[PDB]
């Protein structure tokens, strides 16, 4: 299991079973419930609605140590210990770190390098990716990567995928690749409709594929002991990288993701401190992104980020399409119209789980065509995550601070990076090219 | 014993000129000078007389009269003990509230009264307070003198008294003393 | 569940009653509607005087005194108690040594058993009921029309309209039936 | 509008059975055992007096805790928040409302079968609206002298009532 | 065991004079050395009943003595106890713990300091000053006293001390007569 | 001199979510390096109010800052005082007996290790290892800091700032007005 | 927390056996034969008092030769370490440590069958750590006014209020 319920806590208060859009909370108006772990997609809003909190000054419970070996959590965290606990995956972490022979490697999203600031008593939303680099050099990781990278690689591949389809329309109305919970729920009840999601691999898949059978052929490492782990905002990504059909270059492309908070576990027991650590720079060969990629966080931000390109794809001809703010919002569905190469696209996006199955229906789909769906399951985008600390209970600083650093980088549009034209011109050749169908694509097809 | 009966029912009234630890668990204290208590008794006979809480079929069917007390407890007046002791007079109207409608009540004395040089009057009126209200002859009720040693009621039926011989007879009874003559010895 | 027939005894017009039994107790009491004098309804007395028979403190064992204390005896004892002291007083001063108090609240074979039973066993007519004290009315009907008792019938009173002439009237409080 | 019970003085005895079935049928559902239906005796006529369903109550705009509410066509005392506050006795104009203690029993043959059977609270006439049966005093009397007059009743009495006095005054003269 | 009487006011004889709160005052307080004289009131004035007067007049309120008394269930310590026919608060175990004021509807019971002997009662341990000792005032029904004295105080003769017994019979008799007169 | 306010609990529209605890135990500590986020929080969490759930339903309890109050006639150091318009334990003054304990009926108050800078206490003189200082914590009302934060932070509004005067006139005024429309 | 021993007042006779039961006790085992637990007459109530085992120890604060530390869940004297510094006598708020001597007792009972029976250290209720058996002070009482305390005790009875007022205050108003 991977979202439990402890029994001895939960007091039957109902309210994180107001907040999951499946409803996989079965229980009565008193007493604890449990989690249908059948059908539940792992988005996390349930965790941190959630605020049993039972101390450890009565021994009428466990002992509190003990309970540090079940939630999986380091020993040395003494933070209190809530009900709607995530699994913990740092004690592996640690025990990789302490072998000296495997070439060890990082990824980075982006919402960590806003997300952390806030676990040492900063401001919240503070963009921190120099302090974030040096620490995480300082936790004996040998390499250090960014998964934008690999965003950059899946806006190209949607973008062709999305300029192909638009061409002899066969399901049209296409969808993102992006939240594995979307695709979770699409295969749990809306099996007929699967197809309609492009076949594109979230970015930490790419980048780990990358980093597997590409990043070890531009080092001295054979691809047999490397320890690749994702940072990642989610209690969502355990699940993606777990699939049997997950894996590439023989062996598992990601090996086990820690959120945010585990991180920040990690950073604690180790004793460093995070305001004295000074700013670095991630590794060149596959560190080197565009704001384009770096907007993923909030919501919508892969509406941009396609476009960009897309907008060079079809009409061939370099006009400005850098900001759009009629597709910016936190809630609900929102919809716009494009004019691109003498062709109108509708497009929307949709924050939230609920808000798709309006627009899903096959007479609905039939009614407004949907030319683009950009779909997040948590609210608000992936800054708003299972994986984000606790509020004690904000968000806008969070959006805030990564659309300035969208606005600080020089590079803009998807399409400049030469880290991309160097591995299209190198190792893929070009997209849709015989290569990216084994490294970048998979089928959707558990069939649930 | 007495504090164990305080099982949420009891109701303890105890008058003392001094302080000891009873006075301070009672919820009603009857502080009176020493001396002064046969004033009290009075007062308290004729409280519960005026209020009509006397059983007169104790009285009617074993004692020989009524009027006897009542002419000698109608002189003093409630008032009249009021500022006879400087007490207040209220605390008599409820302590005759809790003694007459409850049925079984105990009196208990110590040492105090009983190194009196008028203790007689004290005790005859003890008495008739006790058979007024009909508090004699049933378990939990009565009359209860406390005795200041441990063998004194062993002193008592036989003979420790210069007028008195075993078995609660007096030796100037000529019956009795012609009663053991021989079996006694000498 | 079973449905008894009997006449409620707590007055003497005498009506029909269901003593609605459950599990060997009685647990209601029902009006017959094909009764002559009740036509199906019944005073306070025959809807609730049930409550009487299965009451915690009813006398289940006999006992006798023997110090001034009753204590539970058997029965042969006591019968044999019964007959030798009833057979000592009869040796000494005959058979006027009791007087025989047949209740009124009792069916006509008690009543026939007491009698037989003080006459035809010890030989006395000291037999007497404590519902005399309407006494001088059976003496006076007699000596007038030569009749000891009620003369008509109580739902003849009802069938056609007559003139109703009450004496004493406190039939309202008394037999609430035939006031009805 | 409201369902009430009516009781006519010219067929009832005094007999007491009515109190007394009121009082035990609503012991035995599990009730306060007390009667709501008192016996008045004057000076010309004895009838029993209940709770006329006041159709504005005076009651329920009286009631602090609002424990006094209308439910289906009656007005029903809900005892359970019931405090004791004797308000509601002030504003009831017939005395229909008096309350759970023993001394509230006059002397009479129910005071002797319920004490030779063995809270405090406001106890009303409920209408006898649980028990599938209609009202235990109109059942149960001897003379059947209440009677439950309903919302159609009281038009049909009416209308009966004009229709003969418009007929009478037809035929005798106009 | 019987209804206990509770006073009632009477806004249609009632003016709003506050004459039937100095007499309580006045007949309360008299180990404060009170000789039915101003000039030797040393102390600062409590009454029991409030006067409350609104658009459609003015009246007095004051407890109702209920039976189920929630004032009397809410007090944890036991203060309130129904010690004679009328319910009665006891000033020694008080701590003001003021649920008495979130229990009553009415509103009879009112927190105010006490005064012993013409002098302000002091605690313990509290502030750097002293705290004076607050009490739940409420009307007592002048149990330990004689009649009340909010009665024969009264100039127009508002006040009424009802029991709920007679009040019903004479209601039940007067529906009697009005209903058998037209029958 | 003005009676002391304090906060109560609705039971009807209460669910136990313990979000009222947690944000006491987060407004308060914040000399304890909390920075409104769990993970900056390296203490025990201690909150000052405590949920109940019984057969019918839960509801927390908290202080009810009485007027005489016997926390503070308790203590012999006098450790309790009325700082404001409520009623503070200091944590600077307190031996760390137990009659503090045996006094108050609510039971809102509870002994345990006082944490200053994010670590434990240490005393000097005991036993080979030191016995942390632990001292009494019970409801303030926040008197230091602002509004109260149970209020503000409940979902469903349960709880509620009560002045106990205010309530009583209001209580009369209505008594009133419901006695004037129907008499 | 620590366990000490409290007495309610309102079943305290002063028969003077308790304060005896504790002297004699601590005798026999080769102690300071002085009695622990103390005798006071107040003008409302007779009450005794002893040490209350301050869970913070003001008394180890000020003992300059360190002879005062916490065994098991009790506070110790150590009567071989302790020089008569009355400074530990000026910081106990409850007064509940006097001294070795003989002028030191009150003329009663004890004094006297003392004296028909028949080093000054500072002495101190040790709550009987030394015997098998509960404190000699609660076992011997002849009304059992003393009882001892512990954690559990404390958290059952505070769980036990709590609940009390709880269900109360749901019965009778929200
Ligand atoms: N993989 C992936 Fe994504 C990327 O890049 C994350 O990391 Fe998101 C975030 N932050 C999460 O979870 S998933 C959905 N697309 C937008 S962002
Ligand atoms: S993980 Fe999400 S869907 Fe599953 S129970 Fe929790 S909140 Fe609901
Ligand atoms: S939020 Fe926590 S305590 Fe409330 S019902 Fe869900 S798991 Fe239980
Ligand atoms: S928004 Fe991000 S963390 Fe949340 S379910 Fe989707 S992919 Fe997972
Ligand atoms: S009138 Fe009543 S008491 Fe008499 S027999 Fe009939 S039911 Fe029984
Ligand atoms: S049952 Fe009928 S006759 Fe008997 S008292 Fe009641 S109303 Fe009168
Ligand atoms: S006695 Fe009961 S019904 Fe009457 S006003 Fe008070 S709470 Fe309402
Ligand atoms: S109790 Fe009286 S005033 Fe109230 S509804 Fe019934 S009859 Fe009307
Ligand atoms: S209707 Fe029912 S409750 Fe009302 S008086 Fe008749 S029997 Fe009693
Ligand atoms: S204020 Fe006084 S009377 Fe009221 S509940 Fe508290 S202690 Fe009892
Ligand atoms: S104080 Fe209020 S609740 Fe208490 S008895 Fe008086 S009126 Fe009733
Ligand atoms: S009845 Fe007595 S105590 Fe109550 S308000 Fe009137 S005068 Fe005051
Ligand atoms: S004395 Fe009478 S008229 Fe004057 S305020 Fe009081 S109740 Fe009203
Ligand atoms: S716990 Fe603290 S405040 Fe309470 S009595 Fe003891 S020293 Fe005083
Ligand atoms: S701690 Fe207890 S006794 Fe002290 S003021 Fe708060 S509720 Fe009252
Ligand atoms: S008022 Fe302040 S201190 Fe008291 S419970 Fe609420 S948040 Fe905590
Ligand atoms: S926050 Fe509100 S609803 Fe939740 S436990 Fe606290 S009082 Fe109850
Ligand atoms: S043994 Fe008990 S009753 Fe005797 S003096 Fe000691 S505490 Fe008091
Ligand atoms: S008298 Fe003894 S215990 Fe007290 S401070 Fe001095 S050495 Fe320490
Ligand atoms: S001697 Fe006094 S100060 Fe020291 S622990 Fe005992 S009670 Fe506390
Ligand atoms: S615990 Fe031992 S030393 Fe302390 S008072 Fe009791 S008998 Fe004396």
């Amino acid at each position: 299991a991977i979202i439990n319920i402890d029994q001895e806590l939960c007091t039957g208060c109902r309210r994180c079973a107001e907040v999951c859009p499946v409803d996989a909370i079965e229980g009565e108006k008193g007493k604890p419930q449990k989690i249908n772990t059948e059908v539940c997609v792992m988005c996390g809003q349930c965790v941190q609605k959630c605020s049993s909190y039972a101390s450890y000054f009565d021994e009428s419970i466990t002992p509190r140590n003990v309970k540090l070996q079940e939630r999986g959590m380091l020993d040395s965290v003494k933070e209190p210990l809530f009900a709607a606990y995530n699994l913990g995956y740092a004690r592996q972490v640690k025990e990789a770190l302490e072998n000296p022979q495997l070439f060890k490697v990082v990824q980075c999203a982006p919402a960590i390098r806003v997300s952390i600031a806030e676990e040492f008593g900063l401001d919240l939303g503070d963009l921190t990716p120099g302090k974030l680099v040096a620490a995480l050099r300082r936790l004996n990781f040998d390499r250090v990567y960014d998964t934008n990278f690999g965003a950059d690689l899946t806006i190209i591949e949607e973008a062709n995928e999305l300029v192909k389809r638009i061409k002899e329309g066969k399901d049209l109305p296409m969808f993102t690749s992006c939240c594995p919970a979307w695709v979770k729920f699409a295969e749990q009840t809306y099996p007929e409709l699967l197809k309609h999601i492009s076949t594109c691999k979230s970015p930490q898949q790419m980048t780990g594929a990358i980093i597997k059978t590409y990043g070890a052929k531009i080092n001295n490492v054979d691809p047999a002991k490397i320890f690749s782990v994702s940072v990642m905002p989610c209690t969502c990504k355990s699940y993606e990288s777990d699939r049997p059909e997950m894996r590439s270059s023989g062996y598992k492309d990601v090996d086990l993701v820690i959120t945010t908070r585990e991180l920040a576990h990690l950073m604690k027991d180790k004793g460093i401190d995070f305001a004295t650590l000074p700013d670095e720079e991630f590794d060149s060969p596959l560190g080197n992104y565009t704001g384009a990629a770096t907007i993923f966080g909030n919501t919508g931000g892969v509406m941009e980020a396609a476009l960009r390109t897309a907008y060079e794809l079809i009409t061939k001809k370099p006009i400005p399409n850098i900001d759009i703010e009629f597709v910016r919002g936190g809630e609900g569905i929102r919809t716009a119209t494009v004019q691109v190469g003498e062709l109108e696209l509708k497009i929307a996006v949709v924050s939230g789980l609920k808000n798709v199955i309006p627009i899903l229906e096959d007479i609905k789909k039939n009614k407004c065509d949907l030319h683009f769906v950009e779909v997040m399951t948590c609210p608000e985008g992936c800054i708003s995550g299972g994986g984000q600390p606790k509020l004690l209970l904000a968000y806008k600083k969070r959006k805030e601070a990564l659309y300035k650093h969208d606005a600080e980088l020089e590079l803009r549009k998807s399409h400049e990076n030469p880290a991309i034209k160097k591995l299209y011109e190198e190792f893929l050749g070009e997209p849709l090219g015989k290569q990216s169908h084994h490294l970048l694509h998979t089928k959707y097809t558990p069939r649930k | 014993h007495v504090i164990k009966a305080k099982e949420r029912g009891a109701k303890l009234i105890v008058a003392d000129p001094r302080m000891n630890a009873m006075v301070h668990k009672a919820d009603i204290w009857l502080r009176v000078p020493s001396g002064y208590n046969i004033p009290l008794i009075n007062g308290m006979i004729h409280i519960i007389i005026k209020e009509g809480l006397v059983k007169t079929d104790f009285v009617k069917n074993h004692a020989v009269g009524f009027e006897e007390m009542a002419k000698a407890v109608e002189k003093y007046t409630p008032e009249y003990v009021e500022e006879l002791t400087g007490i207040p007079k209220k605390d008599l109207i409820k302590a005759a509230r809790f003694y007459g409608q409850a049925q079984a009540a105990a009196i208990l004395y110590s040492m105090g009264v009983t190194q009196f040089s008028h203790g007689t009057g004290n005790v005859v009126s003890l008495a008739n307070l006790a058979v007024i209200t009909g508090n004699l002859g049933r378990p939990g009720a009565g009359i209860c003198p406390l005795r200041g040693q441990n063998n004194v009621q062993g002193a008592c039926d036989v003979g420790a008294l210069p007028n008195v011989l075993p078995g609660y007879l007096d030796v100037t009874k000529e019956q009795n003393r012609e009663r053991f003559e021989k079996v006694w010895g000498v | 569940q079973e449905k008894v027939l009997t006449t409620c005894p707590y007055c003497g017009t005498g009506c029909g009653l269901y003593l609605k039994v459950e599990n060997e107790k009685i647990v209601g009491v029902e009006p017959d509607k094909l009764h002559p004098v009740n036509q199906g309804e019944l005073c306070i007395k025959g809807y609730y005087g049930y409550k009487y028979v299965h009451d915690p403190r009813r006398l289940t064992s006999p006992l006798i005194k023997k110090n001034g204390k009753f204590v539970p005896v058997s029965w042969d004892e006591a019968l044999n108690f019964i007959a030798n002291g009833l057979k000592k007083i009869k040796s000494e001063y005959g058979s006027d040594a009791f007087a025989m108090f047949c209740s009124a609240r009792a069916t006509n074979e008690d009543n026939y058993a007491a009698q037989k039973f003080a006459r035809a066993v010890i030989g006395i007519n000291n037999v007497d009921h404590c519902a005399r004290l309407h006494a001088p009315t059976v003496a006076g009907l007699a000596m007038t029309l030569g009749s000891g008792a009620m003369t008509n019938s109580i739902p003849e009173i009802s069938t056609y309209s007559d003139v109703i002439f009450i004496i004493g009237s406190n039939t309202a409080e008394c037999h609430p039936l035939i006031a009805a | 509008p409201n369902r009430f019970v009516i009781a006519d003085p010219k067929r009832c005895l005094g007999c007491y059975t009515c109190i007394a079935a009121c009082a035990f049928v609503h012991e035995e559902q599990g009730l306060q055992p007390f009667p709501r239906l008192y016996l008045t005796y004057t000076s010309e006529g004895i009838m029993p007096i209940q709770c006329r369903h006041c159709e504005d109550a005076p009651c329920a705009e009286v009631c602090p805790v609002e424990a006094i509410k209308k439910e289906g066509n009656a007005i029903i005392i809900d005892e359970k928040a019931c405090i004791g506050c004797k308000t509601c006795l002030l504003a009831c104009s017939f005395g229909a409302i008096d309350f759970s203690v023993q001394d509230s029993l006059e002397q009479s043959i129910f005071k002797d079968i319920k004490e030779n059977l063995m809270r405090i609270v406001a106890v009303k006439c409920d209408l006898c609206n649980f028990r599938e049966e209609g009202p235990a005093c109109v059942q149960f009397c001897p003379t059947k002298a209440l009677k439950l007059v309903d919302g159609d009743e009281i038009n049909k009495m009416v209308k009966n009532k004009r229709t003969v006095n418009v007929e009478s005054l037809l035929s005798v003269y106009g | 065991t019987q209804l206990n009487p509770f006073v009632v006011a009477n806004p249609a004889k009632c003016i709003g004079c506050k004459a039937c709160e100095v007499a309580c005052f006045a007949v309360h307080n008299r180990n404060n050395h009170v000789g039915a004289t101003v000039g030797t009131v040393s102390i600062p004035v409590i009454p029991r009943l409030h006067l409350i007067k609104t658009e459609h007049g003015t009246m007095p309120i004051q407890c109702r003595h209920c039976e189920d008394a929630p004032c009397a269930n809410v007090c944890t310590v036991g203060a309130i106890k129904r010690e004679g026919n009328a319910i009665v608060v006891d000033e020694k175990l008080c701590i003001g713990c003021k649920s008495c004021l979130l229990a009553c509807p009415f509103g009879a019971i009112e927190l105010l300091p006490q005064y012993e002997d013409g002098r302000e009662v002091f605690q313990i341990n509290l502030k750097l000053v002293q705290e004076p000792r607050i009490i739940a005032y409420k009307c007592d029904l002048c149990n330990d006293l004689g009649e009340p004295a909010c009665v024969k105080a009264c100039p127009e003769n508002a006040l009424t001390l009802v029991m709920p017994t007679e009040m019903k019979k004479a209601r039940n008799k007067e529906a009697a007569l009005s209903f058998l007169r037209v029958v």
